[PDB]
């Protein structure tokens, strides 16, 4: 399973 | 900007044998960027019936990409891969050594 | 044995030719299990293995909604990353993010990974304690100050250390008939005259699984690692993996050459000796 949420650079 | 040429592989899924159905495999790895051009060719020919892998990419962050197509070796018929990608000055042609 | 899950994810921009391309694909160990394709029909998390095929509608939305949600994130991260290096719009860039966890023999958590890269180079990367940063660069100084204030490093360590492990057991007992099994290796030698005093001698592993394997040539038992010629271990397209490795012989020495093979699916190293 992917992981949340993602961040931005 | 960074750019890796690709090695290539032209190989059959199973050992070759005449007459009996196989999978004609082009490997391209160890590129970057990702923009690349592969085609299979039976005898000089380019294939339509050619898959590939999902875009994947190793340790050192270069790409790897399996292209193949569904085929049955016959003692005449010639196979290659051609690729092309900017590290080349010429798209390069490999050809199948049904051995070796 | 100790396993893996690891997520690849690729976003290249397309300047004047719409959206940035987006791939994901995810392994356990050496097997593929899933890919989300933004130039594909589906606009879906998609199955690539037969044991997660029927996980369900409530695994397939959810990581339909969060590929997009990775997708939407390196859409940005393309921008922004052309405007700390001061890049042209015209130009082809590319993003790469992986991740993943591994687990000991156990199934304890043994380790977690999270690795950046900007055009083909190391830009930032979670530190092996899973609390800090690396930063390659100047540039990647800015996303580090950003994302130690953002307690980033928190977020990815309880994915790490909880979901990522819980859910690669999950699939190991999923596809415990083709994740928990290992496929020794099929091996023979193969010998081609290269003149009438030379022969290339090949050392072939077939159909083995995983990809780790050791292929070496020995004269006189003495390794011949600077004369042989090794391909990379490539993947057969059915899950098996390949690779070979030759030495060009002195014709009528060929009873001094032997190959060494070791996997894990062997009872202990092969010896080949052309004879």
């Amino acid at each position: 399973i992917l992981k949340e949420p993602v961040h931005g650079v | 900007m960074i750019q890796r040429t690709p090695k290539i592989q032209v190989y059959s899924r199973h050992p070759a044998e005449n007459g009996k159905s196989n999978f004609l495999n082009c490997y391209v790895s160890g590129f970057h960027p990702s923009d690349i051009e592969v085609d299979l060719l039976k005898n000089g020919e380019r294939i339509e019936k050619v898959e590939h892998s999902d875009l994947s990419f190793s340790k050192d962050w270069s790409f790897y990409l399996l292209y193949y197509t569904e085929f049955t070796p016959t003692e005449k018929d010639e196979y290659a891969c051609r690729v092309n990608h900017v590290t080349l000055s010429q798209p390069k042609i490999v050809k199948w050594d049904r051995d070796m | 044995g100790s396993h893996s899950m690891r997520y690849f994810f690729t976003s290249v921009s397309r300047p004047g030719r719409g959206e940035p391309r987006f791939i994901a694909v995810g392994y356990v160990d050496d097997t593929q299990f899933v890919r989300f394709d933004s130039d594909a029909a589906s606009q879906r998390m998609e199955p690539r293995a037969p044991w997660i095929e029927q996980e369900g509608p409530e695994y397939w939305d959810g990581e339909t909604r969060k590929v997009k949600a990775h997708s939407q994130t390196h859409r940005v991260d393309l921008g922004t990353l052309r405007g700390y290096y001061n890049q042209s719009e015209a130009g082809s860039h590319t993003v790469q993010r992986m991740y993943g966890c591994d687990v000991g023999s156990d199934w304890r958590f043994l380790r977690g990974y999270h690795q950046y890269a900007y055009d083909g180079k190391d830009y930032i990367a979670l530190k092996e304690d899973l609390r800090s940063w690396t930063a390659a660069d100047m540039a990647a100084q800015t996303t580090k100050h950003k994302w130690e204030a953002a307690h980033v490093a928190e977020q990815l360590r309880a994915y790490l250390e909880g979901t990522c492990v819980e859910w690669l057991r999950r699939y190991l007992e999923n596809g415990k008939e083709t994740l928990q099994r290992t496929d020794a290796p099929k091996t023979h030698m193969t010998h081609h005259a290269v003149s009438d005093h030379e022969a290339t001698l090949r050392c072939w592993a077939l159909s083995f699984y995983p990809a780790e394997i050791t292929l070496t040539w020995q004269r006189d038992g003495e390794d011949q690692t600077q004369d042989t010629e090794l391909v990379e271990t490539r993947p057969a397209g059915d899950g098996t993996f390949q690779k070979w490795a030759a030495v060009v012989v002195p014709s009528g020495q060929e009873q001094r050459y032997t190959c060494h093979v070791q996997h894990e699916g062997l009872p202990k190293p092969l010896t080949l000796r052309w004879e």
